[PDB]
């Protein structure tokens, strides 16, 4: 198992 | 230039300077940021922040079910809130800017890295599919779980990709060259003295690929061509080290060699990243989620350790491929490094 | 397995392989079959075969009773008898089975489909509207009339219904308000795949991404079927095939995440109004309509029902406002 | 990976291998292309081909109505159709792949670049008004006007931008380490001996800048700081060679040195581009119209020509800045090269 | 330069700065001015001031059976007299100029405008249709009714019409065209440009790069600027009409890559006395200009009720049978700001 | 003054 993400942040 | 991930949560809002931290030789580049926190929901809720040195080799829930997960090569764990009686003793002057601009509740954090961790490096995916990834990465999470730092969850986490790098030393090895003989069944004379002399040992991105190939000839068996080919070796030690041959670039001219003399041509090549884009199996330096990278730097395996280094071990070797009538493709390899 | 259709006058008898024709899009599934005709009734009588790509939006006699009739997108015609030059260069292996099986009076036939043809899709009838219908369809008639191939009449014409069914998008958007200035709803309805078919359900990994005030009530995800109809007015008919949900609430100043698992079933929306279905083979059980698409836009507009699907991810926030967001994704069949 | 420009009007379709051509040392990377032309509207219409190496430093129609235009650094012209007596003698094997891949009408072309040409380098615009556009480029065009090769227009021309990127030589220079001793009016001693010793001489876009800085000290004005700052010389030559200073990147911790000893630290930086994106006047290596580029490599001037090289002459240097009480910003510069 | 309006009872006068107000974007242009009333008719009667933003789509004593009237998207009210423990905390520099020049009587007034509101823009009527109209306007009223704050009429109401007019990449469309009686790409057509926001005074070159219009002769290439006259009362409604278009016979060849810049100037006095082309808001007889493009702000709650003008250079080619194929883009005409 | 552009082809 042990977790995942959100998926995107390209700057500030 | 500074950038933040403001968690939608407006509990943990993390301000950082650079996504790529320069992993030097004698030291590393430490992480140097702050975490703006808000007080009205964080009532006896406690701020922490961590650095995950993560290694990836597959699908995020298929490789989950089974008996294994990612071997996280390192995890650093910091407690921002509640603060000690002034925790931050060597305050960064980036986090002078991040405290004077921000509020009294803005919370420092720094993250030192040890001397056993590799870069952020991935392969290149194929243009065709069955669902695969791989690569090392460095990331930073700031979060707040009710239980102690030894437990955590969703619902507070602020994640940002950072990057770490190998950077080869001051000194090149010997100036690597090449001159072999070749013996056959049908033509007796030494037939291929082939001096692939070179200039340097550790190139980077933005230099030429010249190879001074000196044929010394006295023979029959008309030679046709000398192709020159930049082999990438995609070493991958997961359940076993494997190399996956694929030429990042290849050039050749029609320079033909007469019997009985010494002729020599420099064969001169560019491997560009833009030429091998939308192509399979050519390790690229691990990129920051969408950003353009370079072709993967050579990785080196330290002289001797108790544990064998698991994962992708990039090597690069310039093969000098030949064509001799009626077309036999004879060649050789050397060691050379792109770090 | 093979299937035939014999007219009640035993004159034109069609044998065919598949009712479902696999609409690839570089090519399309061509028709393969034969027509067994009898020649002593057909003494100087001329057999044909055709394929009608047709569009329906109502009653036979009544929209027959119109200023227009069916605007057929397509009709293919070919000469079965007399064989004008027995002209099939490639005989098909299905014809290789049928010509050996039947009496050689079996006339082969083959239908090429062009690239501008939309798929088989019918709007779902109401429960209360009895005589209301609308649907695209593909059929095949092998037929004869004394007149040269230009005309016909209903007799000697042998129907049959077939189908031309068409065989990592993240969303993240912010929501700013009047009385709560915070970003207040970032939300990522992430997924894994885009084009599913019948058999593999809909997980939607919705990552709650929300700040502080305005207590969120709930999240609920509704597979919503779009039915775009272009006859004289383009028209889109919104109706929820399936919607699933729980009560997993989120807190002020947190980043929650739920995978919501929905599965539109044909069996559940049986006996209902407003849900485009794939065309049936006249009585047989079908599926929920496959998403059609206009390839890149032909010079002539596609006149038909244009099915798309989506996951509409909806939320309620105090005291129950129905915030939401939508995306693109497509449902089409798997090929053999 | 071969690519084409099918000329807008389906007459002169140009097929080529690579858009980045290598600037070698011994040679250049010559062009090896063909042009598929159709024989129906090209009846006694004579096809040619060119390479228009050109400087750009402004607006099109505005700098048109002045006195000058651009100073096209170079232009090669060669006669594809009709072939003066069929002049492909040493065909490329890409010219051997295309001629048999395409129709019989395919007409080759081949350009060898001279030794007096600078590379494809473009000034960086800024966030604001960022189009007094500058930059060299290499471009290659097919055409056919009625009048002979010394006259042309636009209604046939096929334009395909390529590049020529400089590449570093085979030997780097001796280990550079050189700077100031700094005597004063009120504190007496040798007072900041400093050594920014280095390791190499020519870097690329793969490796960082370690600077081994050696303080030697017996203090009577307290030191408090050493920042190290890589500085670009965006040395433009239109009327004049033009030094435009700005730092691509710089780093520092807050290591303090005490009176009467010798201190030493390896400070270290990486100049990135994604950090220097959305910034003004930072010479970048040439771009392929929207494709990602990188920081400009060091340009260098040949060992004695007759005419001053006109263009942007990019240099680089680690300026070792120090901050001393009560705030004097002391520093010095050296040579080093990123070619 | 200053201007006022006085009532036939010379009771309320209004002194202002400029009838053209700059619809800025981070902000807007707030209204500033003073109201000048008299003493002794206005004993114990209470003067107020308002900003009426309106949507107009027809006739005055006719279109009031619309279930409604001009659906005033927004109306602002502030308490002029008796000043009410007055918050002109910032008094204006021009109100400073008006208070000492005129009597120290001058009642200042000031109007914030919200963000969900449109500019002042109207549909140009036909040359033959007389009793019709449409458009937005921003007007101001200064009045006093023997009432509560709610009741309101004329003859003390003084009304001034003012305005709230709004003061990319090099945008290029290169499209192919596939036919039923041709195979080739047959037309790529690249309308390359250099500006996306123009004003009154800078012309319209369209660099049209033709890419093989052959196997079907081309007559030639028209280029025609179309205003989009969007109107949202009950339904959004574009009304297509070309303001201007120009035209030379340059004749692209089979197997030859043509490119021509076509130079357009949309002028008003050429489109004066026409039908169906929005003009900018105007003041009662004086000269105006061709309407500015309005924009739709990113993410309002409620859709903007107004006329929503845009423009676009349509490049309509004409190919041998005289079949006129075309393509459009986005292209937006805002004002230049002082 | 010499000449001008079309302005874009990015790959094959």
């Amino acid at each position: 198992k042990y977790s995942a993400k959100t998926g995107l942040t390209k700057l500030i | 230039r500074v950038f933040k991930k403001s968690s939608p949560n407006c509990k943990l809002t993390v301000y950082l300077g650079k996504r790529d931290f320069v992993d030097h030789l004698d030291k590393v580049d430490p992480v140097d940021g702050v975490v703006l926190v808000d007080p009205d929901y964080l009532k006896d809720r406690k701020v922490f922040v961590t650095l995950t040195c993560a290694f990836r080799y597959g699908r995020e829930d298929l490789d989950v079910l089974g008996l294994s997960f990612r071997k996280d090569l390192f995890i650093a764990t910091y407690q921002a809130f509640p603060p000690m009686p002034n925790p931050p003793r060597p305050p960064t002057r980036l986090q002078d800017r991040l405290l004077k601009k921000l509020g009294q509740h803005a919370h420092p954090f720094f993250f030192t890295i040890p001397q056993n961790l590799p870069c952020s490096v991935t392969l290149q995916p194929g243009p065709e599919d069955t669902g695969k990834a791989c690569g090392v990465d460095f990331e930073i999470r700031a979060f707040c779980a009710k239980s102690i730092e030894e437990k955590s969850h969703k619902r507070n986490s602020v994640r940002l990709i950072i990057r770490k790098v190998q950077f080869a030393p001051e000194t090149p090895g010997p100036q690597p060259s090449a001159e072999t003989t070749r013996h056959f069944l049908m033509s007796d004379r030494r037939s291929l003295h082939l001096e692939a002399s070179l200039d340097k040992e550790l190139y980077y991105h933005g230099e030429p690929l010249n190879v001074n190939v000196h044929v010394t000839n006295n023979s029959a068996k008309t030679v046709k061509k000398i192709r020159v080919s930049v082999r990438q070796y995609a070493d991958i030690c997961l359940f076993s080290t494997a190399q996956y041959k694929c030429p990042v670039a290849q050039l050749e001219q029609d320079d033909q060699v007469s019997p009985s003399s010494t002729f020599c041509k420099v064969y001169t090549i560019t491997p560009l990243l833009s030429d091998n884009r939308e192509k399979r199996g050519l390790a690229l330096d691990g990129q920051l989620k969408h950003e353009d990278t370079n072709l993967a730097s050579s990785t080196i395996v330290k002289e001797g350790a108790n544990k064998e280094v698991l994962g992708i071990l990039v090597s690069y070797r310039v093969k000098v491929k030949l064509v001799v009538s009626r077309g036999g493709d004879v060649s050789v390899e050397l060691p050379f490094v792109l770090m």
